[PDB]
């Protein structure tokens, strides 16, 4: 019921701010930051109102809200949106980084101000689409729309069309690398129906009726590839994550929350949804290339992000080593490894966001963005170093944020499935230390003459400020105290987990 | 009685408000607040260990709250103030209290001052956590907790950055160790099922009818956590570059804080490490040999920091031979008094290398008994102790009585380790002070006097002599491994080891008293300078331990200066755009050609036909 209107308030204020743009150009920001309240008003409600607590074993369909509508029937293509307990953590996490989007934006008028907004809203609404996604057609249609913003944005706004270097390499890598995969993941989709429409006799895309569709071995194998090739370029996974760091450090910080915080988020949400249910086969024989491929990516991911000399390509490359424990957690048979991973993957859109926000705060206080050439500013800067001496904590294991305890139950349930590549797996802390220390010591630590332009330092505003406060103290309490959140999702997780053992 | 969290939040709390007064407030106000908050804790430990007194030592349990709870996975904030524990608390909450006591009146005069007293009180907060806690995953949080404060202490001062880039190598350090702690705890999880000290306790023998090979991997990888945090050989890097922060943080990293995690851990399991003796043997294997390479380093530099370090580890590592020669209550005892001394000898140090005034060093200074004799009088008393003096001192009696365990355990080689520490504390004992304080003052040492640091001298003068060694530590109310006593022999050993003590102190007067010419012919002969450049590498194992990995650390980072992957699946992007450049090639626009592409379709469009 509230599922039809959670996912057209971010087109309806897209439309809105593009209108009231003739009527003046203070609107769009104070429409936008209303229109956002809605959103997260809508999603609190689904938390509080919900029965969240639910039945552990109420089979894989159960959904405390769910809407139907008849799109195409000529295939039975249907708006089915229904929302999950683990979706709603989706849900809630975006309309707040939605919030921080549009704060972050807040005093930026340019020439035009309202295609910014109706942008920014159109992105946003796309990703809460694909959490709320039960039909595959609808599931592939906003996974590919919310992907066509962005290139907007990174083009026109990633600087205004002076140099050639924010469109033919960034935007154009971050646009093919995605949708390359999302046509293979489609024809994926197609030969699954197909297989489905002879064993059965109708056209259906529906997720109940094709989760269990008779299929002979070493058919949808292949399917398994092409359904994570689909989420192994969206998340950054080892062979293909070169649009990453590219699209992180070319876009403004606000299109950079957008891209990291939230759109690493939908590709775990399909492995745990979409990919793992409907092939359990598929994924029991795919699980240690699995395996491989994560602890590759830890590895990796550290190494890459100790030999970088700037920040935006430096937590690009945080984010590429935090998402090899999510995929390990995944394509593991423990529900303690996935409850793991959702709060790992909360806390990785938390912990992202901060960084994000305060290394764009800083290069606007500075107009300087490599690393090594400052250094020492402490002395100067009064709040933002600080905070984020705070936040490049958060982002190793730090116990009171949410991180240590998301990765470290991963490992628990990783050692109980298999000893040999989790005991690999855990190295993966040292070479987090490593690579947060060296983000600490070159950029605030050491003397301020390292730089002529590090001797006059401006001030920092009261809303920053207050949208630092808010994350770094919504941050400690989901490391204190996890509880509420894994309550939550223990159903949705069970039944996966129990799906994934039974049909194997 | 319910007051084990002010413990915690006390100091905690208090943190917070330095953290963000961030020097806005005034000498005065920062320096109560920042004494204030370990005053607190110092005085409701005390007030629950007068009551653990009257609780007849019987324990007392606190859950706050659950932290995580899976239904298989139950982790809590439970708090255990047993007797172990209140001891470990009572040197923490007394000697962070004295030391920083001291720091109210060292780090005035300079900046930085509400940001030092900002994370030593995190400093002290996470101590406390890991020894009060019941769950091995909370005292996890203890773990690292105190190493990021190590990190932020060490590196306290940001400017020049030795000392700046000194603390990463200990904070890589520690996060090996706590790797290979976690390990342990993954391994317990998988075995046993709940992580409580106690329903672990008698868990174990229950669930191990059947398998025990695995256990040997659970808990000799639990003891290369332990060895790490503190100091041992397989992990023995850090300790000598931790020197390079302010005197009042080398104190309590060095002294009884920090160090005394890897104590805690060992003590707390010593049920779960009675379930397989072997690896409880191979602790002492390890300190026995560790007292051999910790001692004579400090005889080498020429550097205060670096002797009180390197002793340190020699005591640290004796430790570990106590607890495993199964003498438990007595290895804490040795702690009891450990911390006294130490503490006191790092901070007497600091006050006269404020009054030496850029010195470090050790040969340039002589004649400093008539310069201030308050600082003559601290070296004196810790050194005795040290030595294993008869006379008056309070630590000779845990020597004693552990190496009278040592030899009721009956292991030739390890009285033979005994004997030979007792002999190379003595040579380090009286050597510093008699290369430093005598001889003549061509550099003069300004003395300063002052009561806001007289008074904690005079405390720590008098809780550092044997007036400290009545104070019995509560240890009858977790009711350990008994201790094993023997007599007649007890005064044997007592005298033995004072004849080990007298001719290593006469010794090191003897260096003194002849023209020390011989001494430079030792430290100018060629063999000399080879072992004093082959433990300068100290058995290579810092030498090893960079060269083995780090270097071909930075080659990997060095070949992974360009990212390889991406590039490699550029090339669909490479060849297409060549094919594509190509095919534009092929375009003429003569129109021959054109017509000539027809017949070269229909050609070849039959004959496709005609081979269908």
């Amino acid at each position: 019921m509230l599922l039809p209107w959670l996912i057209l308030i971010p087109f309806i204020g897209g439309f809105l701010c593009w209108q009231t743009e003739r009527f003046g150009v203070k609107v769009p920001r104070w429409i936008a930051l209303i229109t956002m309240g809605l959103t997260l008003a809508l999603s609190l409600q689904l938390w509080l109102q919900g029965g969240y607590s639910l039945t552990q074993s109420a089979g894989i369909p159960q959904w405390q809200s769910e809407f139907d509508m008849p799109w195409i029937p000529r295939f039975g293509i249907s708006i089915h949106l229904a929302i999950d307990g683990l979706s709603l953590l989706m849900v809630v996490l975006t309309g707040l980084l939605g919030v921080l989007a549009v704060l972050c934006s807040w005093k930026e008028i340019e020439k035009y101000q309202g295609f910014f907004h109706l942008n920014l809203m159109w992105i946003l609404g796309g990703v809460i689409g694909v959490f709320l996604a039960i039909d595959m057609f609808l599931f592939f249609f906003f996974w590919e729309m919310m992907l066509v913003p962005m290139y907007f944005l990174i083009a026109l706004w990633g600087h205004k069309a002076s140099d050639g270097k924010t469109r033919i390499t960034a935007a154009t890598k971050f646009f093919i690398y995605t949708q390359a995969s999302g046509l293979v993941m489609l024809i994926a989709i197609l030969a699954l129906v197909f297989v489905h429409y002879n064993a059965t006799g109708v056209w259906t895309f529906n997720y109940e009726e094709l989760l269990n569709t008779p299929m002979s071995s070493g058919v949808e194998y292949l399917l398994m590839l092409g359904f994570f090739i689909a989420f192994a370029v969206k998340m950054p996974v080892v062979p293909l994550h070169g649009w990453l760091p590219d699209a992180h450090s070319q876009a403004p910080t606000a299109g950079s929350v957008d891209l990291a915080g939230i759109l690493l988020k939908t590709a775990a949400y399909g492995l745990l949804r979409f990919s793992l249910p409907l092939f359990p086969n598929a994924s029991a024989e795919f699980a240690p290339i699995a395996m491989w491929l994560g602890v590759i990516g830890i590895f990796y991911g550290a190494w890459m992000a100790f030999a970088q000399t700037d920040i935006k390509r430096l937590i690009a490359y945080t984010s590429v080593s935090h998402m090899g424990f999510v995929l390990i957690a995944i394509y593991t048979g423990s529900q303690l490894a996935y409850q793991g991973a959702v709060i790992q993957m909360i806390a990785h859109g938390l912990s992202a966001a901060g960084l994000f926000i305060l290394c764009g705060q800083l290069y606007e206080r500075i107009h300087t963005r490599d690393m090594r050439m400052m250094g020492g500013l402490w002395s100067k800067m009064k709040w933002l170093p600080a905070l984020s001496l705070f936040f490049a904590v958060a982002t190793l294991g730090m116990p009171g944020t949410g991180n240590f305890v998301g990765e470290f139950m991963i490992l628990f349930g990783s050692f109980q499935v298999v000893p040999v590549i989790t005991v690999i797996s855990t190295f993966g802390l040292v070479f987090a230390s490593v690579y947060s220390l060296a983000m600490l010591h070159r950029a605030y630590f050491g003397k301020a003459k390292s730089q002529i332009a590090s001797q006059e330092l401006p001030g920092m505003s009261l809303r920053e400020l207050f949208m630092i406060l808010l994350l770094v103290v919504l941050l400690v309490l989901l490391g204190f105290y996890p509880q509420p959140i894994l309550d939550t999702s223990h159903s949705a997780i069970g039944n996966i987990q129990q799906w994934f053992v039974n049909s194997v | 009685m319910n007051m084990l969290a002010l413990t915690i939040i006390l100091p905690l709390i208090g943190f917070v408000l330095l953290a963000f007064s961030r020097g806005r407030w005034s000498e005065n106000v920062s320096a109560i607040v920042g004494v204030g908050s370990v005053g607190l804790a110092a005085l409701v430990t005390a007030f629950i260990g007068v009551d653990f007194f009257a609780n007849g030592e019987q324990t007392y349990s606190q859950p706050l709250w659950t932290w995580m709870s899976v239904g298989d996975f139950n982790i809590g904030f439970n708090l255990v103030l047993d007797g172990l524990s209140l001891t470990m608390l009572s040197v923490v909450t007394g000697v962070g209290f004295l030391i920083h006591m001291y720091a109210s009146w060292y780090m005035r005069g300079e900046e930085g001052y509400s940001r030092f007293f900002a994370y030593t009180n995190l400093f002290i907060a996470s101590m406390v956590v890991l020894v009060l806690a019941d769950n091995l995953l909370l005292m996890y949080l203890g773990w690292e907790g105190v190493g990021l404060c190590s990190y932020l202490l060490i590196g306290f001062y940001y400017t020049d950055p030795k000392n700046g880039a000194a603390a990463m190598k200990a904070f890589v350090v520690t996060r090996v160790g706590d790797v290979f702690l976690a390990f342990a705890l993954f391994i317990l999880y998988n075995e046993l099922g709940t992580l409580n000290f106690r329903e672990m306790v008698e868990l174990a023998p229950a669930h191990f009818a059947d398998g025990n090979n695995m256990l040997m991997w659970a808990t000799l990888m639990l003891l290369g956590g332990a060895v790490g945090k503190s100091a041992q050989l397989p992990l023995q890097t850090w300790l000598a570059d931790a020197m390079a922060g302010p005197t009042p943080v080398s104190a309590l990293i060095h002294a009884a804080t920090m160090v005394t995690a890897g104590v805690y851990l060992i003590a707390r399991t010593h049920g779960l490490f009675l379930m397989t003796p072997e690896v409880l043997h191979l602790v002492g294997i390890v300190g026995a040999v560790t007292l051999l390479l910790a001692g004579f380093a400090a005889l080498v530099q020429t550097d205060i920091k670096r002797v009180l370090a390197y002793s340190t580890m020699s005591q640290i590592g004796y430790m570990f031979l106590a607890l495993g020669v199964q003498a438990w209550d007595a290895a804490i005892f040795h702690l009891m008094t450990h911390a006294f001394f130490k503490a006191l000898l790092f901070l007497a140090s600091g006050s006269v290398i404020l009054a030496c005034h850029h010195e470090q060093n050790i040969f340039k200074m002589g004649g400093l008994r008539k310069s201030i004799p308050l600082v003559y009088l601290c070296f004196l008393v810790g050194g005795a102790a040290l030595s294993a003096l008869p006379l008056v001192t309070a630590g000779f009696f845990s020597k004693d009585e552990i190496l009278a365990g040592a030899m009721a355990n009956g292991h030739i080689n390890l009285m033979v380790a005994g004997l030979v520490g007792a002999f190379m504390t003595s040579l380090y004992t009286f050597r510093m002070i008699f290369i430093v304080f005598h001889g003549k003052e061509q550099i003069h040492a300004h003395a300063v006097k002052g009561v806001t640091h007289s008074l904690p001298l005079i405390v720590l003068l008098i809780l550092s002599t044997f007036v400290g060694a009545l104070i019995v530590p509560p240890l009858q109310g977790v009711l350990p491994q008994t201790t094993e006593l023997a007599h007649g022999s007890m005064l044997t050993l007592e005298i033995t080891s004072g004849v080990v003590a007298v001719v290593g102190i006469l010794l090191a007067a003897w260096l003194w008293l002849g023209k020390r010419t011989l001494v430079t012919s030792i430290a100018n002969s060629a063999p000399g300078r080879l072992l004093s450049t082959w433990w300068y590498n100290a058995w290579g194992f810092d030498w090893l331990y960079d060269k083995v990995f780090v270097k071909p650390f930075l080659g990997i980072a060095w070949l992974l200066k360009r990212d390889p992957l991406n590039s490699m699946m550029n090339i669909p992007a490479v060849l297409s755009r060549f094919a594509g450049k190509g095919l534009l090639l092929s375009e003429n626009g003569y129109l021959r050609w054109y017509v000539a592409s027809m017949s070269i379709g229909a050609v070849v469009v039959l004959a496709l036909l005609m081979v269908l």
